[PDB]
């Protein structure tokens, strides 16, 4: 029971930015494992 | 630079458990690139061979 009128001219999307440098950059391969623990090794390589 | 090379060299040897510098702290070496070095080689004391 209302006789206003409207209009929409625009209606915009504000949003914040964001862009994965460090991870494009250096986290190139990717590896899905399927067991419960991942074991990562290191062998020092120093000699008197 | 002018007419002189100039090289920097910062190499590491390691002795006992932490590595050392070959070079002293700050030091500087005026030299030739074609100096006569010579390598020698001693005679080996070993039965065997």
């Amino acid at each position: 029971s209302m006789y206003t009128t409207a209009q929409l001219l625009a209606a915009n999307e504000q949003k914040f930015k964001f862009d994965p440098l460090f991870l494009r950059l250096f986290f190139r391969e990717s590896y899905p494992f399927t067991t419960e623990k991942v074991y990562l090794s290191q062998i020092p390589g120093l000699v008197n | 630079y002018g007419d002189v090379a100039i090289v920097v060299y910062s190499g590491q040897y390691v002795e006992n458990g932490v590595k050392k510098n070959f070079l002293p702290d700050n030091t500087m070496v005026l030299g030739n690139t074609q100096a006569r070095g010579l390598r020698t080689y001693g005679c080996i004391q070993d039965a065997d061979a």
